[PDB]
DNA sequence: TCAAGTACTTTTTCCGG
RNA sequence: AGGA
DNA sequence: AAGTACTTGA
C-alpha cells in the first residue's frame, strides 16, 4: 500500500482538472464524467495490482453543440497521456502523426517529468494542427477554481472586431495577457485572441475588462 | 490622585514580580518555548508584554 | 559591593546645549533634542566686546 | 577526539588502515613514521555543542567586578558566596541556564532543573 | 486555508503544519562520527553491541559513520528513527548499509557503511546527509506556525456568524507545490509575495 | 598635410575623440575627467540637461 | 590637542623621512 | 607617526557553515591572491605543523578548533621549506615580476615592511607577527565556533577623534615632504637659501580656511567642511 | 550601561521607564528614552526623503 | 559632554620597559602549552608577550597611573575570562573623570 | 551551456555667503 | 551654513 | 540600496 496511494490521488486530481478544463474550452464532457471518483478511477485504469496505467487515461473530445456556433472551425481534441516519466521523440512522433492521420485541430501531452529537447521540436511541425504540453503536477489542482482567479472568456474574430470597433481601439491600446499566463494556456489561447475578464467589483458589483493574447 | 498613585505604584510592582517569576523560570531551565521561536525570543516577548500591559 | 567607581554627577552626561534645559528629566526625549537646537539661533549678548 | 603529531616530523598524523591486520594506524606524509590508533573514533562533528559553556573561569573570576553575585549553597563547601554568568556560548537558540562559581571551593554549579552536569 | 470541513480541528491543522514544514536531518542531529570498525558482524562501541544483534537476525566498508539523534527535537518535529533512517536509505539507496537504534533505545543512534581510499568518502556522504537530506515538509518552506483566525460565515438561520478556524502561517514561499497539498483549501491559499501570485494564478 | 610620423598622427587623433568625447559627456566610466586648470572639471553638454537642476 | 602639537608632534614631523643627500635640527616657534 | 601606510590585513575563513573543505586564507598588501595561514608560517620560519598549530590554538584540549584547522594544514601541506613558501608568496605579483631569485627576495620585503607594519617594520621579528597572525586566526576561530560575538563596529571604545592637533599634523607631514622634494629639486639644480616658505605658510592658510583638508587648490578627493566659522549668535552657540 | 552587573534582563537594566514626566526620570531612565526617541528621529529623517521619491 | 576629554597622545616605551620589568615574558621567548593560561599583554594593538600572576600586575599599573608615574590618560583594562592586558597610549579616545 | 562575479548604473521633500 |  | 547588463570558467 504505503505512498503508492498518493501518486493515484495525485494522478485522479490531475485528471479531474484535465476533463475541467477541456469542458471549459468548449468541448463535451459531461459533469458526472469530471465528478468521477477515486474508487471508480483505480477501477478503470490501475492494472492486476493498483499500478495505474495513464495509457488507458488518453481520450478524445468533441466541440458541444453550443460551441460551433460562436467557433464554427473549433475542430476536435486529443488528450495523451504517457506511462513513461520521461517522453522520448519515439512516443512524440507516434501522437503527433496520429493527429495529423485522425485530421484533428488540437492535441494535449500530459506528461510526467520531462519531453526530451529532441521531442519538443515535433510540437509546430505539423500545422494547421496545434500541440499544447502539461506537466502533469500543475494540473493536480486547477487554478481556474482560485479566489483571486475570475471568469474569463474567449471572444471569437466578430466578438473582437465588434469589441475594437465599439471602444475605437487598435489592438495595441488593449491590456495584454501573455501567452504564457496560466489561464492563457488553461484556454488555449493563441496570439491575438482576446479574453473578457468579469470580476466583481466593490465599487460596481460587475466590472469586464478585456486582455490581448501576447 | 494620591492614593492612585499608590494603586499605579503597585499595578508596576507586581508586574515587576510577574517578570522576576519568568525570570527565575526561565534561569531553572523550565520555559518552554513556543512553536517557532528561541527559548530567548518566548522570554523576551513574554517579559515585553507583561510591561507594556503594565504601562497601560 | 563591587563598585569599582562613582559618578561626579550624571547631569555630566549632557553636553553645552542640552545643560541650559530646565528640568529636562521631564520632557519627552525629542523635545529636548529641539532645544539642543534652538538656543544656538537664540539672540542675547555673544561676547562683551 | 585529541590528535597527535610524529615524533620526528612534528607535521601532522593522517590514518591509513592496515587491512592485513585489520587495524587503524596514523601515518607520517613527510617522512616514514606510523603509529597505531589509540581510539577507533577518527572525527566527531557535533552539532549541538555544550563546549565553550563555562568557558574562561579563570581562578580569577571572583576578583570582576562587572559580575553579580548569589547566596546560593554550594554542593561541595556550602558557600554561599558565588560569581554568576550564562552559557559563554554565543548562540540564538542557548537556554538562559546560570552557572555559579564558588568563591571559597571554586567549583562550578548550575540553576538547571531538568539536567544535571559535572562542567 | 484548511479543507473545507476540517476547518476547526486543530489535529487536521497540526497535521499539514508537519506535512508542509520543512525538516533535515541537520535539525535532529546532535554530532555525527567516523570510527574505524572492522567487523561489521560485531562493533567496538559497546552501547552500540545490541544494535548489531536485533538488525542482523528477525562486503562494506570498515569506516562507520555514527550520528546520535537529539529525542526533544525528534519530537517537536515528530518523527520515527524508523523514518529517519528510511530516508537516508532510500537517498544512498543500495550504495550505503544503514541500521538504527529503536524509538524506545535509551540512546539515539544511525550506523552507516558505505559498498583503498575511504576516509574522505564519508566525509562527503555526512555533508550530503546533513544538508541534502530533507525528511518532512516542501522546501523553501521553515517557521510554520497555527493560528486560530476568526470567520464571518452565514448560519443556517441566515445571519453571519464568527465561526473561527486553524489557518497555517509560513516564513518561506513555495507555491506550487504546497497547493497540491492534500488536506488543504487551494481555492483560498494566499501569499504576500504577488509575483508568486502571478505566475502560478496569472496575471 | 605635412610629414605624417603616422604614431603622432594616431596619438593626435586620439585626443580629437576625447576632446569631441567629453564636450558632450565628461562623467565617462574610462576614468580621465578632462578637468579645466582649476581643477573643475569642465561642464558636459550631458550635465547641462542632467536630471533635477538643469534643463528638463 | 593644539599644545601637544606645537610642542611634541611638530619637531618630530620635522625629523623623521627630513635628511638629504642636509639635516633638519631643533624647531622655534616664534 | 611617519608615513601612515594604510595596509589593512584580512585573515578569511573560506566556506560556508556547512561546506565540506573550510580552509583560512589571507590577503597581504602588494599580493594579489589569499595565501594559506600555513605558507604564511613556513615563509615566518614556522615550519611543521604543531609548531604553526601551536601559535593559532593554546589548548592541545580543544579538538573543536583543532579539527578545525586539519583543512589548512592539508591545504599547505604543498609547501615544505622557509624557501618555497616565501617563492609562492612571490609567484603571485607584484604583477608576477619573472625571475626565481626575484619573487623570492619581493616576498621577503613585503612580510618586512608591509605584512603586520605596527608590532615592527624591522628585520628579525617573525616570532612576533607570526604569533599575532596565530593570535588572529584564534579571535577567528573562536567566533566561527559561536565562542565570542562578532565585533560591534559601533564601539565608541574602537573610534578615535581627530582633534585639531592631529587634524594639522597630517597636512604639516604633506606640506614639509612636498617642501624637502622641492629643497631637493634645487640642490639636484645646483650642479655647482631659495626654500619657497610659501609652501607652508599658504598650504595651511588654505586649508584652514576652505576647509578642504587636503592638497591643495585641486580639491577632490580631499575631504570638506574641516574647518568652518565659529558660530557667534549667542554665548552657548 | 556600566552602572550594572552582567547578564541583567531585569526591566530596569533593559529600558522600562517606571517613572511618570511628572515625577521625572532617573539618569538611566533618561539615556534609554534618548536611545529610543533617537531612533524616531533617525527615521523621521530618512523617512522624509525615502517617501518623497516615492510620490515622484 | 561637558567632563568628557581627548587622549593627546602619550609614549608607549615607558610603559613597555616598566612591564618587561614586572614579570612580562617576551612573545620571541612564549611557548602555548608550557604556560596556557597565560594572560596576554597587548600596548596600542601589539602584541608583547605574557604575564603568570596579572592580577598583582594589573594592581601595580593601576596605582602607577593613580599616582601620577603612568599618565593618567592613559587607557588599561583586564578582561579577567578573554585573559587579557590591552593598555592604550593612543591618541583619539574619548575619556571622562569617575 | 549556465551559475556567479564582473562592469557599472542610478535615486534620494520643500524653501543664505 | 540654516529654516518647515 | 538595489538593480540592469555584460562577461567568465565549469
Ligand atoms: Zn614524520
Ligand atoms: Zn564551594
Amino acid at each position: 500500500d504505503q505512498e503508492n496511494e498518493r501518486n493515484i490521488s495525485r494522478l485522479w486530481r490531475a485528471f479531474r482538472t484535465v476533463k475541467e478544463m477541456v469542458k471549459d474550452r468548449g468541448y463535451f464532457i459531461t459533469q458526472e464524467e469530471v465528478e468521477l471518483p477515486l474508487e471508480d478511477f483505480k477501477a478503470k485504469y490501475c492494472d492486476s495490482m493498483g499500478r495505474p496505467q495513464r495509457k488507458m487515461m488518453s481520450f478524445q473530445a468533441n466541440p458541444t453543440e453550443e460551441s460551433i456556433s460562436k467557433f464554427p472551425d473549433m475542430g476536435s481534441l486529443w488528450v495523451e497521456f504517457c506511462d513513461e516519466p520521461s517522453v522520448g521523440v519515439k512516443t512524440m512522433k507516434t501522437f503527433v502523426i496520429h493527429i495529423q492521420e485522425k485530421n484533428f485541430q488540437t492535441g494535449i501531452f500530459v506528461y510526467q517529468n520531462n519531453i526530451t529537447p529532441s521531442a519538443m521540436k515535433l510540437v509546430p511541425s505539423i500545422p494547421p494542427a496545434t500541440i499544447e504540453t502539461f506537466n502533469e503536477a500543475a494540473l493536480v489542482v486547477n487554478i481556474t477554481h482560485h479566489e483571486l482567479v475570475p471568469k474569463h472568456i474567449r471572444l471569437s474574430s466578430d466578438e473582437k472586431r465588434e469589441l475594437l470597433k465599439r471602444y475605437r481601439l487598435k489592438e495595441s491600446q488593449l491590456p495584454r495577457i501573455q501567452r504564457a499566463d496560466p489561464v492563457a494556456l488553461y484556454l488555449g489561447l493563441k496570439r491575438g485572441e482576446v479574453v473578457k475578464i468579469i470580476r466583481k467589483s466593490e465599487t460596481s458589483g460587475r466590472y469586464a475588462s478585456y486582455r490581448i493574447c501576447m | 490622585d494620591g492614593p492612585t498613585m499608590r494603586e499605579i505604584t503597585e499595578t508596576i510592582a507586581e508586574a515587576k514580580k510577574k517578570v522576576l517569576d519568568v525570570t527565575k523560570e526561565a534561569q531553572a531551565n523550565l520555559l518552554t518555548a513556543k512553536h517557532g521561536m528561541t527559548l530567548r525570543e518566548s522570554f523576551e516577548d513574554n517579559v515585553v508584554r507583561f510591561l507594556n500591559e503594565a504601562r497601560d | 559591593t563591587t563598585f569599582t567607581h562613582c559618578e561626579i554627577h550624571p547631569s555630566m552626561i549632557l553636553g553645552v546645549a542640552a545643560s541650559i534645559i530646565p528640568f529636562p528629566d521631564h520632557n519627552q526625549s525629542p523635545r529636548n533634542t529641539y532645544q539642543s537646537a534652538m538656543g544656538k539661533q537664540a539672540m542675547g549678548v555673544f561676547l562683551t566686546n | 577526539t585529541t590528535f597527535r603529531f610524529c615524533r620526528d616530523c612534528n607535521n601532522m598524523l593522517y590514518p591509513r588502515e592496515d587491512k592485513e591486520n585489520n587495524r587503524l594506524l596514523f601515518e607520517c606524509r613527510t617522512c616514514s613514521y606510523v603509529e597505531e590508533a589509540g581510539s577507533p573514533l577518527v572525527y566527531r562533528h557535533e552539532l549541538i555543542t555544550n563546549i565553550g559553556e563555562t568557558a574562561g573561569v579563570v581562578q580569577d573570576i571572583g576578583s570582576d567586578p562587572t559580575l553579580p553575585r548569589s547566596d546560593r549553597e554550594c554542593p561541595k563547601c556550602h558557600s554561599r558566596e558565588n560569581v554568576f554568568f550564562q552559557s559563554q556560548q554565543r548562540r540564538k537558540d542557548t537556554s538562559m541556564v546560570l552557572f555559579f562559581v564558588c568563591l571559597s571551593c571554586s567549583h562550578i554549579f548550575t540553576s538547571d532543573q531538568k539536567n544535571k552536569r559535572t562542567q | 486555508y484548511l479543507e473545507p470541513g476540517h476547518a476547526a480541528d486543530q489535529e487536521q491543522a497540526k497535521l499539514i503544519r508537519s506535512a508542509i514544514e520543512h525538516t533535515t536531518l541537520k535539525s535532529v542531529t546532535i554530532a555525527s562520527e567516523i570510527y574505524y570498525d572492522p567487523d561489521p558482524r560485531s562493533t567496538v562501541i559497546p552501547e552500540d553491541e545490541e544494535i548489531i544483534q536485533l538488525h542482523f537476525s528477525l562486503q562494506q566498508s570498515p569506516w562507520l559513520l555514527r550520528l546520535e539523534l537529539d529525542r526533544a527535537a525528534m519530537n517537536d518535529k515528530d518523527l520515527t528513527m524508523g523514518q529517519v533512517g528510511e530516508r537516508i536509505k532510500q537517498t544512498f539507496k543500495n550504495d550505503l548499509f544503514v541500521i538504527w537504534s529503536e524509538d524506545n533505545d535509551e540512546k539515539l543512534i544511525i550506523r552507516c557503511r558505505v559498498v583503498a581510499e575511504e576516509d574522505h568518502m564519508l566525509k562527503k556522504i555526512e555533508n550530503t546527509m546533513l544538508e541534502n537530506i530533507t525528511l518532512r515538509g516542501v522546501e523553501n518552506i521553515e517557521r510554520v506556525v497555527m493560528m486560530k483566525y476568526d470567520r464571518k460565515v452565514p448560519s443556517p438561520t441566515g445571519e453571519y456568524v464568527k465561526e473561527p478556524e486553524w489557518v497555517l502561517e509560513t516564513d518561506g514561499v513555495n507555491l506550487s507545490e504546497v497547493m497540491t497539498v492534500p488536506g488543504i483549501d487551494p481555492t483560498r491559499i494566499y501569499t504576500n509575495s504577488f509575483i508568486d501570485i502571478m505566475e502560478v494564478l496569472g496575471i | 598635410h605635412n610629414g605624417a610620423p603616422h604614431h603622432a598622427i594616431e596619438e593626435a587623433e586620439s585626443l580629437l575623440q576625447f576632446h569631441v568625447a567629453t564636450y558632450m559627456d565628461n562623467d565617462i566610466a574610462g576614468q580621465p575627467q578632462a578637468l579645466q586648470k582649476s581643477g573643475r572639471p569642465v561642464k558636459s553638454i550631458r550635465a547641462r540637461l542632467k536630471g533635477k537642476e538643469g534643463r528638463i | 590637542s593644539f599644545n601637544q602639537f606645537v610642542d611634541y608632534t611638530l619637531q618630530d614631523i620635522i625629523c623623521e623621512d627630513s635628511t638629504l643627500i642636509i639635516s633638519f635640527g631643533k624647531i622655534y616657534v616664534t | 607617526k611617519g608615513s601612515r601606510f594604510i595596509s589593512t590585513l584580512q585573515v578569511k575563513l573560506y566556506g560556508r557553515e556547512g561546506s565540506s573543505a573550510r580552509t583560512i586564507k589571507a590577503t597581504l598588501p602588494y599580493i594579489k591572491q589569499d595565501i594559506p595561514i600555513v605558507i604564511i608560517f613556513r615563509a615566518l620560519g614556522i615550519i611543521p605543523d604543531g609548531e604553526i598549530l601551536e601559535h593559532i590554538c593554546y589548548d592541545v584540549n580543544d579538538w573543536q578548533m583543532l579539527e578545525m584547522l586539519k583543512p589548512c594544514v592539508e591545504d599547505g601541506f604543498v609547501i615544505q621549506d622557509r624557501e618555497t613558501a616565501l617563492d609562492f608568496i612571490g609567484r603571485r605579483g607584484t604583477a608576477l615580476g619573472i625571475k626565481k631569485e626575484k619573487r623570492i627576495q619581493y616576498a621577503k620585503d613585503i612580510l618586512q615592511k608591509e605584512f603586520l607594519p605596527h608590532i615592527t617594520q624591522l628585520e628579525g621579528f617573525e616570532s612576533r607577527k607570526a604569533f599575532f597572525l596565530g593570535y588572529m586566526i584564534n579571535r577567528l576561530l573562536l567566533c566561527a565556533l559561536d565562542r565570542k560575538d562578532q565585533d560591534d563596529r559601533d564601539h565608541f571604545g574602537k573610534k578615535r577623534l581627530d582633534l585639531a592637533g592631529p587634524l594639522l599634523a597630517q597636512l604639516f607631514k604633506t606640506l614639509f615632504k612636498k617642501l624637502t622634494k622641492d629643497i631637493f629639486r634645487y640642490m639636484q639644480r645646483t650642479v655647482e637659501l631659495a626654500i619657497n616658505a610659501k609652501t607652508i605658510t599658504s598650504g595651511l592658510k588654505y586649508a584652514l580656511a576652505t576647509g578642504n583638508w587636503g592638497e591643495q587648490k585641486k580639491a577632490m578627493s580631499s575631504r570638506a567642511g574641516v574647518s568652518q566659522v565659529l558660530n557667534r549668535y549667542t554665548y552657548s552657540s | 550601561l556600566p552602572h550594572f552587573s552582567k547578564d541583567d534582563y531585569s526591566p530596569e537594566s533593559k529600558g522600562f521607564v517606571e517613572n511618570s514626566y511628572l515625577r521625572g526620570l532617573t539618569p538611566q531612565e533618561f539615556f534609554f528614552h534618548a536611545m529610543g526617541g533617537r531612533e524616531g528621529l533617525i527615521d523621521t529623517a530618512v523617512k522624509t526623503a525615502e517617501t518623497g521619491y516615492i510620490q515622484r | 559632554s561637558l567632563m568628557s576629554c581627548i587622549s593627546v597622545g602619550t609614549d608607549p616605551m615607558p610603559i613597555i620597559t616598566f612591564l618587561s620589568e614586572w614579570g612580562m615574558e617576551p612573545l620571541e621567548d612564549y611557548v602555548p602549552h608550557q604556560s596556557p593560561d597565560a594572560t596576554r599583554v597587548f600596548v596600542n594593538g601589539v602584541w608583547h608577550g605574557v604575564h603568570r600572576n596579572p592580577a598583582r600586575l594589573m594592581e601595580t599599573l593601576r596605582t602607577l597611573r593613580r599616582k601620577g608615574d603612568i599618565n593618567p590618560e592613559v587607557s588599561m583594562i583586564r578582561d579577567i575570562r578573554e585573559k587579557e592586558l590591552k593598555i592604550f597610549t593612543d591618541a583619539g579616545r574619548v575619556y571622562r573623570p569617575l
